[PDB]
Order: C-alpha cells, then sequence, then structure tokens
C-alpha cells in the first residue's frame, strides 16, 4: 500500500486516448519501486525454501 | 361572482399590504374594486395585498377570498415571523433569513466573501478609522525670512 | 509590579502560577495598567511616597511588563542595548512565600 | 503461541479442508495491465488537453 | 527614458480560433467602459480584500487581470496596424486613442485585423512614437500586460536591492505611510507614475523598488520583526485564516547584513491560486512601474517557456541577467517561512506554525475548487474570462524551495 | 449548561437540553457551572428550588472557590434553611455572587 | 420580536453622527403606501396622489438610486472601545457610543441571553458567537492612537462597498509630506522657502 | 439608461416598462441629477449647466 | 433585492379564490396557465372594441 502512491491527471493507453480521461488523485507504482517490492518478496520466497 | 381570470400584464410594480384576523371571514372585493375603477390612462394605485396573520395556535377556519396572484415570488422583504414564539402553526410561515448574516451564522465564513449580487449581508467586518484632516499650510513650518 | 501581574495574564515572565485555581480573567493592556495602579499606590502610601512622579508613568501605554531596558542607535547600523538587571527581591520572595 | 506439547489438540482431516496454500500466482503478460498511463496537459493550466 | 523599442507582447489564446473573450464579454467591457487607462480596474482590485473576487463575468482579480490584456491584445492591433485598422466595436475615438468607441459611423475602411500571437513595437508605429508622452501611461499599462502574458503562470515580478547609497529623504518620507497595506502604497504609485509623464528622477523609482524587495523579504521568512531591513518589515496581520495582510511595519530589533551591491531576482507563481493572492500582485504591478524607468536585464530566457513566446526580439534571450525565473507554489511558502522563523527561535512551531498551515491548506482547497469549476464554463464555450490551466498545474513543485533559498542568500 | 431548557407546554414533559441536547425531565443531578448560574437567573429561580424542595435533584454547583460566611444556631428549634435559600437566589447578579 | 416583522429601507437609520447630509432616502413599510416615493420625477402632469404613472418608473427609481449613492458618502470613523470582561461576552471589544445604549444591544445580537426556546432563540443558539466586537486594532506607534479598528458590527455590505469606494477614491487623492514639499519648492522657483 | 447612447453602458432595468424617452425628458432627468450633486458637495457655483 | 425597495415582480391574475387557508400572495407557486401557450389563455390588446 505505501508503494501504491497518489497520481493525479490523465488516464489513458494513448495520447490520443488519453487527452479526453482525466482521472484525479489515484495511483501508480514505479519501476524502480516494483523492482525493489519484488527484490525483497523473491528473498522472502528464497529463505523460505 | 363569475370566473374570467384576468391576466394584467405589469412587468414590475408596487405593492401595500393589509393584515388581517385569520379566524375570520373575508372578502376581498370592496378593495380590489377600488383599485379596478381607481386607474387611469395616465396611473396606477399601489397594489392591494392583504394577509392574514400568522397564528402560533390551534384554531379554527374561516372563508378567506383572494384574487390577486402574481407571476413571481415577492415575499422576500419578509424578515421574520412570530419569533418569540413556541410553535408557529395556524398560517404558518417562515423565519429569518440565516443567508443574512453568513458569518456570523456560520463558523465557516471569514466574512468578506461574494454575495454580489444574491444577498445583502447584514452583520459582518466593519472597518473603522481615525484620520485627521490637517491644513496644507500647518503640515510644514514657514521660513519668513526670503 | 511585574511578578504580580503575571498571575494576572498569560505572561511569560519568569515566575511559578501557584494561584492558577483561583478564580481569574485574562486581563487586557487595559485592565492590568488599572491594577498595576493601585499596586502602585499601595507602595506608594506604605513608604510615604507622595511625589506622582514615582512609579506614575509607567503604565501609560502596554503596561506589559516583562523586561525594562533601555537602548541607544547608531547611524552606522549599531545599536547598544543595556538591559539592567534587578538582583535581590526581598519584598517579591516574602510575597511569593506568602502565596 | 502456545506450547505445542499439549493436550486437547485435533487429528482432523476432511474434505472441506484439503491443504491449500498459495503455491504460485497467475503472472501472464495479458493479465499485467489495468492499464492507462497517468499524463498531464503538457504541465500548464486547462488549456492545453490537446 | 524613451526605451524607443518599447515592444509589448499580447497574449496567446489557449488552442482557440479566437483572442481570449467573447463577444459579450468583449461589449461588456468596451462598451460599460470608457477610457484605456487602468483606473476602472485599480478600482476593483483596491478594496482591501473585502469584496468577494468573483462575478458571472469576472471570477477573480486575476481573472479581470487577463481579460484587461486580451481586450488591449486585440484591440491594440487596430490602430497599431500596419496602416490603421479598426472596426467591429472598436473604431477608436480619435487616432490619439481616447476612448473605446463603438464604430464611428462612416468609418469603414480601417479593417478587424485579425492577428495570431504576436508583439508588437509601440514606438515603430507613426502615430504612437509621435504621442510619447500620451504614449507613456498606456506603456505602464502596457508592460502590466506583456509581463503576465509572457508565460502561463502567475506573474513575472521582478525585484531590486540596490544596497549602500540609500536616500535620506526616502527613508524619513516612507515612514509616514507606516501602517498601510502594500495596495494601497501601490495604487498612489502607480497614479503618480502615470499622471506624470515619468521621470528620470530616481526618487519614486528607488522607493518602489525597496518596498518590493521588504514585502519579498517579508514574505519568505528573511525579514521579520526582529530581523529588519533598519526597522523595516512586512507584518502579516490575522494568523488564523490565510488572509494575512502584509502591512509595512517599522520595528527596531536588528538591522540585517547588508548585501553585496545589487541584488535582483524574479518571481513567478506556478500555482493558479495567484488569483486570490492580492500581495502577490502588488508586487507585479510595482515592477512594472520600476520598467517604465528602467532598462532591466533582457527578459526571462526561454528556458521556462512555452514554445510560443520563444524567441522575442530583444526579450527573451540565453546568456544575460537572470536567467532562470525563480518560481513558488504559495502554500509551500508559508511553511518556508515558518521553517525560518522557528529556525530563528522567534516562535515555537507547537501551536504557531501548526495552526497557519492548517489554514492555508483549507484557503487552497477552496481556491483549487472554485478556480477548477469556474474553469469548466470557459473549457465548454466559447469565452474566456480567466486563465487557462490543467488540474496538474496546482503541483507542489516548479521550483518553490529554490526560489526561497535564492531569496535569502541575496539578503546577505 | 443553563438556558437549555424546555418547558411544559400543553402536557409536554417539563425538560432540559442535556448537555449534548438531550430533552430531559427536570429531576435528576444538575449541574451548574458558576457563570452558567449567573446567567439564567430568573428561570433557574423559578424551576430548580421546587424540585429541590419538593423532590430530589442534586445540584452541583460548580465553585471552585468561595467566600464564606458562617451562622450558629441551635439545634433545639424546628428550622428550615428557606429564608437564606431564597435570598441567595434573590441576590444573584449576572455579574455577581455574594458570600456564601 | 413579535408576529409579523418586516426589512424596509431607511437610509442612515443607524446614524449616531452629528453629521447631517440632509438628502436621505426613507421608505416606509410595505404596509403603507410609498406611491410618493416613486413619482417624484416626472409625475407632474398626473397630480392625483394615489396613483403614479408607470412609464415614469425606470426614471425615478434610477434617481433614488443615485441619492442612496450619494446620502452614503460616508467616513465611517472609530469611536472608542471597551474591553467586555463579563458574564454575557466573552471578553469582548464592543464600541463605546458615547451616550443611547440601546444602540449596542442592536449592533451585537449576540450579547443576548437565553429565557425562552423560542424561535428567535433558537435561531441564536445555532450561530456563532465569539464574533462581536472587535478582533483586532491596528497601531504599532508606542504611545498613539489607533489608525483603525476592525469590529464585527450589525453592517451593511451594500453601503459598507458604497463607502468603501469612497474612502479608496479619496486615498488615491492623498498626499505626503515630501511630495507636497516638492511641489511648493517647484512653484516658488527657489524664491520662497518652506520648513522640511 | 433611459436614452440610447454612443457608450457601452451596463443596462439592468430593461424590463422595468419606461416611456419612448426624448431629448426633452432626457433634459428634465439631466437637471434633476445636476442639482442632486450640487446638493449634495454643498455647492453654489454652476457645475455642467 | 427589488422588494425591499417594496418593488415587486411579475403579472397579476385576478381569480376568484374562495378558501380555507393561507395562500400567501405574497409567495405565488405560479402554475396555472399564466402564460401565452395556456389553455383558454387569450389576448386582447385591441383599442375600444
Amino acid at each position: 500500500s505505501s508503494f501504491t502512491t497518489t497520481t493525479s491527471g490523465y488516464v489513458g493507453a494513448t495520447a490520443g486516448d488519453a487527452l479526453d480521461n482525466p482521472v484525479t488523485n489515484g495511483v501508480f507504482i514505479s519501476t524502480v519501486q516494483i523492482m525493489n517490492l519484488q527484490r525483497t518478496i523473491a528473498a522472502r520466497m528464497r529463505d523460505v525454501a | 361572482a363569475g370566473r374570467t381570470r384576468v391576466l394584467v400584464e405589469l412587468g414590475h410594480y408596487v405593492y401595500t399590504l393589509h393584515y388581517y384576523d385569520p379566524q375570520i371571514s373575508l372578502d376581498e372585493a370592496p378593495i380590489l374594486e377600488e383599485w379596478l375603477s381607481k386607474i387611469n390612462p395616465a396611473g396606477i394605485p399601489p397594489v392591494p395585498f392583504c394577509i392574514p396573520i400568522p397564528q402560533v395556535y390551534p384554531c379554527i377556519t374561516a372563508r378567506r377570498v383572494h384574487y390577486a396572484f402574481t407571476s413571481e415570488n415577492n415575499n422576500d422583504s419578509l424578515f421574520s415571523t412570530n419569533a418569540a414564539s413556541i410553535d408557529t402553526a395556524f398560517g404558518e410561515n417562515a423565519a429569518v433569513s440565516p443567508l443574512r448574516w453568513p458569518g456570523l451564522v456560520d463558523p465557516n465564513y471569514r466574512v468578506g466573501t461574494n454575495d454580489l449580487p444574491n444577498r445583502i449581508t447584514l452583520y459582518n467586518s466593519l472597518y473603522r478609522y481615525n484620520f485627521t484632516y490637517p491644513t496644507l499650510d500647518g503640515i510644514m513650518y514657514v521660513r519668513s525670512a526670503t | 509590579a511585574r511578578s504580580a501581574v503575571a498571575q494576572c495574564q498569560d505572561a511569560g515572565f519568569l515566575v511559578p502560577r501557584p494561584l492558577d485555581a483561583l478564580r481569574q480573567f485574562d486581563v487586557t493592556s487595559a485592565a492590568a495598567a488599572e491594577i498595576m495602579h493601585a499596586v502602585n499606590d499601595a507602595f506608594k502610601t506604605a513608604f510615604d511616597l507622595d511625589g506622582a512622579l514615582l512609579d506614575g508613568l509607567a503604565l501609560y501605554g502596554d503596561p506589559r511588563i516583562a523586561d525594562l531596558s533601555a537602548a541607544y542607535l547608531q547611524y552606522g547600523g549599531n545599536v547598544v542595548r543595556e538591559h539592567v538587571p534587578p538582583g535581590p527581591s526581598h519584598i517579591h520572595r516574602a510575597l511569593q512565600q506568602v502565596e | 503461541t502456545y506450547n505445542i506439547t499439549g493436550d486437547g489438540n485435533s487429528f482432523t482431516p476432511t474434505s472441506d479442508m484439503t491443504s491449500t496454500a498459495a503455491p504460485a500466482i497467475d503472472l501472464k503478460p495479458g493479465v499485467l495491465n489495468p492499464t492507462g498511463k497517468l499524463w498531464r496537459p503538457v504541465g500548464t493550466s486547462v488549456a492545453t488537453i490537446d | 527614458m524613451a526605451q524607443r523599442q518599447f515592444f509589448g507582447l499580447t497574449y496567446n489564446f489557449y488552442g482557440q480560433p479566437a483572442p481570449l473573450f467573447d463577444l459579450n464579454d468583449l461589449q461588456e467591457l468596451a462598451g460599460c467602459y470608457a477610457r484605456p487607462w487602468t483606473s476602472r480596474f485599480s478600482h476593483l482590485a483596491i478594496s482591501t480584500g473585502s469584496l468577494p473576487v468573483w462575478s458571472a463575468r469576472y471570477p477573480s482579480v486575476a481573472s479581470r487581470n487577463i481579460v484587461v490584456n486580451t481586450l488591449l491584445g486585440a484591440h491594440l492591433n487596430p490602430f497599431a496596424g500596419g496602416q490603421i485598422t479598426s472596426h467591429q466595436g472598436i473604431t477608436w475615438r480619435d487616432p490619439v486613442l481616447s476612448s473605446l468607441a463603438p464604430v464611428p459611423a462612416i468609418q469603414p475602411p480601417p479593417v478587424w485585423a485579425v492577428a495570431e500571437n504576436v508583439l508588437l513595437d509601440s514606438n515603430n508605429y507613426p502615430t504612437y512614437v509621435l504621442n510619447l508622452s500620451s504614449m507613456w501611461p498606456i506603456n505602464q499599462d502596457v508592460h502590466i500586460m506583456t509581463m503576465w502574458a509572457l508565460s502561463d503562470q502567475g506573474p513575472i515580478y521582478h525585484l531590486e536591492v540596490p544596497v549602500d547609497p540609500m536616500p535620506a529623504a526616502t527613508t524619513a518620507a516612507l515612514m509616514a505611510y507606516t501602517g498601510v497595506p502594500i495596495a494601497h502604497l501601490a495604487q498612489t504609485a502607480y497614479r503618480f507614475a502615470g499622471q506624470l509623464p515619468q521621470s528620470p528622477d530616481s526618487t519614486m523609482v528607488s522607493t518602489i523598488r525597496w518596498l518590493s524587495a521588504i514585502w519579498f523579504g517579508s514574505l519568505t521568512g528573511r525579514l521579520n520583526r526582529s530581523r529588519t531591513c533598519n526597522g523595516f518589515y512586512f507584518e502579516f496581520a490575522k494568523p488564523a485564516l490565510n488572509p494575512d495582510q502584509a502591512v509595512l511595519k517599522w520595528n527596531d530589533g536588528a538591522r540585517a547584513a547588508p548585501p553585496a551591491a545589487a541584488q535582483s531576482s524574479y518571481i513567478r507563481c506556478i500555482s493558479p491560486h495567484w488569483q486570490h493572492q492580492i500581495v502577490e500582485v502588488a508586487g507585479a504591478l510595482m515592477s512594472q512601474s520600476v520598467t517604465a524607468v528602467t532598462g532591466l536585464p533582457a527578459l526571462i530566457d526561454e528556458a521556462t517557456l512555452p514554445a510560443w513566446s520563444q524567441g522575442v526580439a530583444n526579450l527573451t534571450g540565453n546568456g544575460q541577467g537572470v536567467v532562470p525565473c525563480l518560481d513558488y507554489n504559495p502554500v509551500p511558502m508559508a511553511a518556508a517561512r515558518h521553517l525560518q522563523w522557528r529556525q530563528d527561535g522567534l516562535i515555537t512551531a507547537a501551536q504557531e506554525a501548526q495552526l497557519n498551515n492548517d489554514y492555508t491548506a483549507y484557503a487552497l482547497t477552496i481556491e483549487r475548487h472554485l478556480t477548477a469549476m469556474l474553469v469548466a464554463n470557459p473549457i465548454a464555450a466559447g469565452r474566456m474570462p480567466i486563465q487557462p490551466f490543467n488540474a496538474a498545474d496546482f503541483g507542489q513543485a516548479g521550483q518553490t524551495a529554490a526560489a526561497v533559498a535564492l531569496a535569502q542568500a541575496m539578503f546577505v | 449548561r443553563f438556558g437549555t431548557i424546555v418547558p411544559r407546554p400543553n402536557g409536554l414533559e417539563p425538560q432540559l437540553i442535556d448537555d449534548g441536547n438531550v430533552p430531559r425531565d427536570i429531576a435528576g443531578d444538575w449541574v451548574y457551572p458558576s457563570d452558567v448560574l449567573q446567567v439564567s437567573v430568573a428561570v433557574f429561580r423559578d424551576y430548580v428550588w421546587p424540585m429541590v424542595k419538593a423532590g430530589r435533584t442534586r445540584v452541583l454547583v460548580e465553585l471552585g472557590h468561595y467566600v464564606y460566611t458562617l451562622h450558629y444556631y441551635d439545634p433545639q428549634i424546628s428550622l428550615d434553611e428557606a429564608p437564606i435559600l431564597e435570598e441567595w437566589l434573590s441576590k444573584i447578579n449576572p455579574a455577581g455572587i455574594p458570600p456564601v | 420580536e413579535g408576529a409579523v416583522n418586516r426589512i424596509v429601507c431607511m437610509t442612515n437609520w443607524a446614524s449616531l453622527g452629528d453629521e447631517g447630509r440632509g438628502l436621505e432616502v426613507r421608505l416606509p413599510p410595505p404596509t403603507d403606501s410609498s406611491v410618493h416615493a416613486y413619482k417624484t420625477v416626472l409625475s407632474r402632469g398626473y397630480i392625483d396622489n394615489a396613483q403614479f404613472n408607470p412609464l415614469a418608473l425606470r426614471s425615478n427609481v434610477l434617481l433614488m438610486l443615485l441619492q442612496f449613492t450619494l446620502s452614503n458618502l460616508k467616513i465611517n470613523k472609530s469611536s472608542t472601545f471597551t474591553s467586555d470582561v463579563t458574564t454575557i461576552t466573552s471578553g469582548r471589544m464592543i464600541r463605546a457610543f458615547e451616550g443611547r445604549p440601546e444602540l449596542l444591544a442592536l449592533a451585537y445580537p449576540g450579547r443576548a441571553v437565553l429565557p425562552t426556546q423560542t424561535k428567535n432563540a433558537q435561531f441564536l443558539s445555532t450561530a456563532i458567537a465569539d464574533r462581536i466586537g472587535r478582533l483586532d486594532r491596528a497601531n504599532l506607534i508606542g504611545g498613539e492612537v489607533s489608525a483603525m479598528v476592525e469590529c464585527m458590527e450589525l453592517c451593511d455590505a451594500l453601503t459598507l462597498h458604497i463607502r468603501e469606494t469612497y474612502i479608496m477614491l479619496l486615498r488615491s487623492m492623498h498626499q505626503d509630506p515630501t511630495q507636497i514639499v516638492q511641489i511648493v519648492n517647484e512653484c516658488a522657483n527657489n524664491l520662497l522657502n518652506s520648513t522640511i | 439608461q433611459c436614452q440610447d447612447a454612443g457608450f457601452l453602458v451596463p443596462r439592468p432595468l430593461d424590463a422595468l416598462r419606461q416611456f419612448d424617452v426624448t431629448s426633452a425628458a432626457a433634459a428634465e432627468i439631466m437637471h434633476a441629477v445636476n442639482d442632486a450633486f450640487k446638493t449634495a458637495f454643498d455647492l453654489d457655483g454652476a457645475l455642467l449647466d | 433585492e427589488m422588494n425591499l425597495f417594496n418593488v415587486a415582480r411579475g403579472n397579476l391574475y385576478l381569480v376568484q379564490t374562495a378558501t380555507n387557508g393561507n395562500w400567501s400572495p405574497m409567495a405565488p407557486v405560479a402554475a396555472p396557465p399564466f402564460v401565452r401557450g395556456g389553455p383558454n389563455v387569450r389576448v386582447v390588446g385591441r383599442f375600444g372594441t
């Protein structure tokens, strides 16, 4: 949940589509963040093996 | 005594109010008769709006014959009914308008919010000031030695 | 006069506030003045001090007295402040102890 | 936590209660998406929608 | 004084076929008014943040600011045109631009010059340059225009602290005004500067500039009751709701450290909230007056600027004075100020800092929601009586803390 | 709180608006913060004294401090506190309080 | 507090000034015929006291409004202020009008205590009480009186607005010593001399 | 507001039925407005007249 | 804010109302056929005839 951080603006697949749709104050996750999150989970798993 | 509902295109106009005893049988007809006959190619008399008083107690019914009804609500000028009373029942009405004192009423309002042209606020921050009028000849000292 | 008054209003002058539970409204500038004038006066009479050109004028504008001190200002950007402390206060100590 | 070496403990295997954990999860690419990346009107105010 | 190439920049349109207003709005303007001079506008602005800034036409003070500019922008293209144009609503009441006239009868031939997004050089138009005297009051107005219009943000305000030779005469006078809010001082200043075709007499000029600093310095944190410009700071009256009105205050604490010689900044506000902040706006109007007198370092370099307002004449560059603009979001600054204050130990954060940050959070919210809701209408109808701007623009970023730090170091 | 009272109009239960807004019958354990006693004079006079006198109504006259006056009698003759009671009540001013 | 109550347009009705401008717009309760206010200008031809000329109406109203404005061009001046430490007031800073205590009540509803559980009471008891009288006074100059007071008062926004404007106009014209000095020195062409 | 002028003004009371204002009438209105000012600022000398 | 100046809005319809209850003349909930597109709501502005 801590990782799932607020994103506020437009929602769409392409600029195209996204132009039409704005979605205020939802949530994103970062490449970096998921990197490090996964890293943890994987590690956890390999500790339990 | 029949029924020809007569529409009097007036736009805007002035009104003279009457207050009467709700517990009795009234007819508007002499009043309006007067109005009617009074009308001149060159002038109009104020509009007769006779009304029964709001009453604060379970009382009986009486016959109430009125004639004049208006396209628009004009009731805005009425500041309060009964006030110093426990219940308004017969002839029920409304009380004071809180919109009149937004800031005093409601803690939300920092007493200088754009109220125009909706409502005239009656209680807010008044600014009062202390300014002397000094002479132009006084502000400065003279040098007579010229 | 300092110590007394500071028990009348919420002032950050250095004194404990023993009499905190005894009923009192948070006094103003104006009110403080009025009390203080009493203080003044009492002192006057007690010590045969009839000259009102003694202590009098201490309540001529914000009598929220905490640290009474004087300074000089020099044009080359600087100020010389003389903070003159009182040391011994026997009366004051006796008052406190009485409280 | 409780002393394991105590009395009262049931050994009731039932069909109802068939062992399970979470062995693996679905990670199909298709499934990763939902959906829209978040964007902004250039960076200036309510005008640049384009 | 007559800065020959007095070239001024008219506003762009938000992906609009037309300049920013509809016909009805412009009608309102021209017609319900008369003079091309800021009297009317200032009348509104002056009323010490009492009256709500909202109206059907005019959402904020700043709103009106913007339609004032666009009005200008459109109607100048007429008479400032190459061979003189003027019709559709406006056919100028005399060549000397006296008054906003609804089309003189037997006068069609000067067209309505359909321009796009275009700077103009006042002095290149023979009528304009003939009337150099009467040109002067309007140039002031012009600047105001340009210096909002340049960008898509809150106003580009200029600062100046000339250190050391400080007139004793300035001191003396300025002290008499102690008690009044920045607003009214500004008003008098503008009025004077207009009323007299502008003087080389640095008096006025210096004064405004010092004032601007003291305000800014105050607003930042740098300047306060205990750290003064000799006595000078601006006091933020009423510590509850966000209306904390900056009055000029003279108290002797310390005389803050004289900077090295000549310190210059320019600020902009990235956040639409600027709109309801008469303080911010009033500095920007101050810095305009300054401009009329002085040939300010060639305007905030195109690095922070939309494409339409790049490569402008002799305005944006790359290797001049003040290459980057100092940028803020108003609510984070208040926090900044409290920071400094606390760092100095002026005050406990305990209750003071908490409380006001609470109120300004509220004020943000209110503002944000109103500005958005109002923008909805123009962002659906052909009419625009308001600053154009996306929800992402409100963002707590835009170099806010850097600005603050620069302002501070400036004071060293 | 005093002022937060509801009469007894046409059979209605004589009530009070109990702190956090509760219409409740006048009997119970009523508290008067000093300043609130000093407010509702005439109304409070009229209402509580009877309920005191001829029922159970446990008035908590929240004082904190007070200046005190003493009186000495004999446990030999039949006496009632009414006179002094009424005087007390008669002599409370919105801005004031007697020696108790 | 009675049965029927209204509001009515009475110009300066609560003016406690020794200054009389004498162009005031006074209107009667809608209960009574205000006919005369609206026939003043052009009803020359239509002598009959009961009746007014409808066509003449926009004109006549327009003047009335004009005069409403004009008999309101007024410097709201500070009187004095009292530190109301009492039961009725939360240590509140009331305008002590040198005479007629009446006015205070009307100016400050909030002051009033609650004997009944009535319609009016109800209203008053649902509103924010603290905002009565003077929140802040504005002077910093030590040993001088205030430049202004900031007081929550029974005050008419529209009228306020009028008066506000007027003040802003006055302020615009107002000049400081230095500039005055200039003006004179210049006019004097140094032949004549004044003490700066 | 009673007469068509060359002048942008706001016009609010257009629903308020008024006669076909002449020149004469406008002149009447002007004088009274003019006398109003004169009164108000306590001025003997000629204004507008 | 016109009714503060004793000025009122609209047109009058004059109808026989012989009733038991408080229909305020001042506040009419104006849904009768007060209008041109009204059922049997006929206009007469002709002169003399």
